[PDB]
């Protein structure tokens, strides 16, 4: 307001000025030599000189009048490059991140937050986002406090038609509120896998899952663990609900299991990768083994509730006609009990 | 001169759950029906500038119905289409003080009473329907919807580019308004006829600063607005434009892909690219006494150099050229032609930490660009002499 | 040529006729909703 205040007043006054020496003449010249000039006709003078537009059309002509012409010129050049432009670039400064992601109605949203660097939002996109998937209403908005820098901003930009980014912490419910969590469908928490001590990345996403939860207690969590240790710490939390859907992908735990059980039977690690995982389609004609590959990955693993008819019948025999009349293969059996809560079975016996 | 009936027209007209329901629906633009609905509006706005660009030649005021000319008729149902528009989009959503002033809808609210009366009464005025130009900000949405856009960047450009052009068209329909008319206060007789292109022209080079004269507006309703327009002109480019302009000549400088050239063999240099490395490498390999002459020089270092080796680059830019990149990534190894290379050169960190360290990176990078092209010769070098092992 | 300039019969129904389409488009969509 200073600002503008300032510009108008130098602004009238300097068109006073011009239409006062206007008006009248040059002392020397008898006052003959002087230019009818109406008020407003030198206030636009100015304004078209200001803006170095310089129609022509209204100029001035008296000696003095040129003279002061040039001196205004001088003057709001000096004022330009000293005065204002200081003042123009702080105004001109913008948070470019800061905002609030605007919900639509019918398109539901993830917020990943966590470690949220170029490598794990790579992975995750580059997972997430497969081609293949059928699943793409689901918008994702990153949440964390530094500021991405150019790379990660690229690799944002490149699916600006599904990934929004927002500056902030999960740990203030104002930057929770930004995002619109309560309406989200689930948290992701990415965890730094390279991390010098794992125990303090594990506390610190174990704190974004307590706010998370403090925030809204009902909404899915899937957080990464580094260590397997530090899970139980999410059973200390009442809101932490496993029957829910809140899950803790362990990478130690899994990543260790699928190494032990290669070594128990090499090719399991590529085998249950290839069956949760999702590819893109390939066609091999040539009689090679990748042919047979191609073949054996187009198998996904699902779930799915066993109709009545199966009722009373032993695991062996359903699996039994699930291959031979459905083409489908029976893997696992999640068994429901009361004084005990639902667990898979692996390949139940005759008994069961 | 019944222009103030034609104002007075619109200006009088500016100033169930289910059904609001299903016309958010309707209008979103999600839905094909949506889509499609928002392609033909967009459409017929472009034909209603046509039919205002046509017009602006024709004099201002004149009586005409219409039975006597037909591009009368299409744009009383352009009007139509228009009116029926507004009234899904104003019943669409959920408040109504939004649609009470928003941009689309009182562009409606001025164009759509205007020639409502004009059709049928006598007195035909080109009034304030070149406001119709301001549909062409939504282009870029039609080009996200018909897939043709694909990137973010090209979408913003093709939006600023959009917004100029609508701001410029509408901008200038409004000093042809103003020029053609007089004064109202000078009884009409201090006006200027102006065409329109000939306003387009002078708002070109009013916004440029370079003022030929040429033309000028010289009523003082035209020369008021033209102080406004400059001023709001400044500051669009002063906030709207710069922080994006700036974005747009944001580039990288030595990205890129090495252009072989038949008959010139070139060697590729990676590893520990470094100003004090690149040096010695450089005095020794380009020492003037050298008849093989024709060997050039691409290195590739993930790092973007500091302006010393900028400047050493500089100095030897006829015999040596540079790539950000790595050659763990193959695509890197693609760029600078490396199946082509005659050799390739592995500079090692000699003053490291860790040896062994070093000599395994640099055993890994040998792996890589063995990988991308067996057939390649390589000259490595070792901290220590253990290392070396892990070659064979 | 130049029939009539002015006529207070259209008039009386100039001031109210944008009003009235703008009026009856709404009520047009309501009702057919």
């Amino acid at each position: 307001v200073n600002l503008l205040s300032i510009f108008i007043s130098t602004w009238l006054t300097a068109a006073g000025f011009i239409h006062l020496v206007e008006n009248s003449g040059d002392p020397w010249e008898n006052f003959q030599n002087n230019q009818a000039l109406t008020y407003w006709e030198c206030v636009y003078l100015l304004m078209v000189t200001m803006s170095t537009v310089g129609y022509g059309d209204v100029y001035a002509k008296t000696t003095l009048g040129r003279l002061f012409m040039v001196f205004f010129i001088l003057g709001g050049l000096a004022m330009f490059a000293s005065y204002v432009p200081e003042i123009i670039e702080l105004i001109g400064n913008r948070k470019k991140y800061g905002g609030s992601y605007s919900a639509v109605s019918g398109r539901k949203h993830i917020v990943v937050c966590g470690h949220i660097t170029l490598e794990s939002v790579s992975n995750f996109l580059k997972a997430f986002l497969h081609k293949a998937r059928d699943d793409v209403n689901v918008e994702i908005v990153f949440l964390h406090n530094i500021s991405p820098n150019l790379e990660l901003e690229a690799l944002f930009k490149r699916h600006f038609t599904q990934v929004e980014f927002y500056q902030g912490s999960v740990l203030n419910p104002h930057d929770l509120a930004r995002v619109k969590i309560e309406s989200a469908d689930a948290c992701l928490i990415l965890a730094n896998k390279y991390c010098a001590d794992p125990d303090a990345e594990d506390a610190s996403n174990i704190m974004r899952v307590i706010s998370i939860k403090n925030y809204h207690p009902k909404i899915r969590i899937i957080t990464q663990m580094l260590q397997y240790h530090n899970k139980a710490h999410l059973l200390n939390i009442p809101s932490w609900n496993w029957k829910e859907g809140d899950d803790a992908i362990c990478l130690a735990e899994l990543k260790l299991g699928f190494i032990a059980q290669s070594c128990l039977a090499q090719g399991l690690s590529t085998m249950l990768a290839n069956l949760f995982s999702m590819r893109s389609f390939i066609k091999i004609e040539e009689d090679t083994w990748q042919k047979y590959y191609l073949e054996g990955v187009s198998n996904e693993m699902y779930t799915e509730y066993l109709s009545s008819a199966f009722v009373g019948l032993s695991f062996p025999t359903v699996c039994e006609l699930c291959f031979v009349k459905l083409k489908l293969l029976m893997i696992a059996i999640e068994y429901k009990s009361a004084n005990r809560e639902s667990r898979i079975l692996i390949n139940p016996g005759n008994h069961l | 001169r019944m222009w103030w009936a034609f104002l007075a027209s619109s200006m009088v007209t500016f100033f169930m759950t289910s059904v609001k329901d299903w016309a958010g629906v309707m209008i979103s633009a999600q839905t094909l029906t949506g889509r499609v609905l928002v392609v033909l509006v967009f459409a017929l706005s472009i034909g209603a500038l046509v039919i205002y660009f046509i017009d602006s030649s024709n004099p201002i005021e004149s009586c005409q119905n219409f039975y006597k000319d037909f591009t009368l008729q299409i744009d009383m149902a352009f009007n139509v289409f228009f009116l029926l528009y507004f009234g899904l989009r104003f019943i669409a959503a959920n408040d109504k003080l939004w649609f009470w002033l928003e941009v689309n809808s009182v562009v409606d609210f001025f164009t759509v009473p205007p020639v409502f009366v004009s059709v049928y009464l006598n007195r035909s005025w080109l009034g304030l329907r070149f406001l119709r130009a301001l549909r062409l900000i939504q282009f870029s949405e039609i080009l996200q919807f018909l897939n043709i856009l694909k990137t973010s960047n090209s979408i913003k450009l093709v939006n600023l580019l959009s917004i100029f052009i609508s701001t410029w068209l509408t901008a200038a329909g409004f000093i042809h308004l103003v020029e053609n008319s007089g004064d109202p206060w000078e009884n009409f007789q201090n006006n200027q006829a102006l065409t329109y292109w000939e306003c387009v022209y002078l708002l070109m080079v009013t916004m440029s600063t370079v003022g030929y004269g040429d033309v000028y507006a010289k009523t003082t309703l035209g020369r008021l607005f033209m102080v406004f327009f400059i001023l709001g002109g400044l500051a669009m480019f002063a906030s709207y434009v710069p922080e994006i302009i700036e974005l747009i000549g944001n580039r990288k400088k030595y990205g890129g892909s090495y252009s072989a050239v038949s008959g010139r063999k070139h060697i590729v240099v990676c590893g520990h690219i470094t100003l004090e490395s690149v040096s010695n490498f450089l005095k020794a390999f380009l020492h003037k006494a050298r008849d093989d002459v024709n060997v050039e020089i691409v290195f590739l270092h993930n790092i973007s150099p500091n302006l010393e080796l900028e400047a050493l680059f500089k100095r030897h830019f006829t015999q040596v050229e540079f790539y950000q990149g790595s050659v763990l990534n193959p695509h890197d190894l693609a760029r600078v032609k490396i199946e082509s290379a005659d050799a390739c050169l592995i500079l090692a960190n000699k003053y490291c930490a860790d040896p062994d360290a070093e000599d395994a990176s640099n055993i890994m990078r040998v792996i890589s660009i063995k990988n991308y092209h067996p057939k390649i010769r390589i000259i490595t070098q070792m901290l220590q002499y253990h290392n070396k092992a892990h070659l064979l | 040529h130049c029939a009539q300039p002015l006529a207070l019969r259209d008039l009386a129904v100039v001031y109210t006729l944008g009003p009235a389409s703008f009026l009856v488009s709404l009520a047009s969509c309501l009702a057919l909703g």
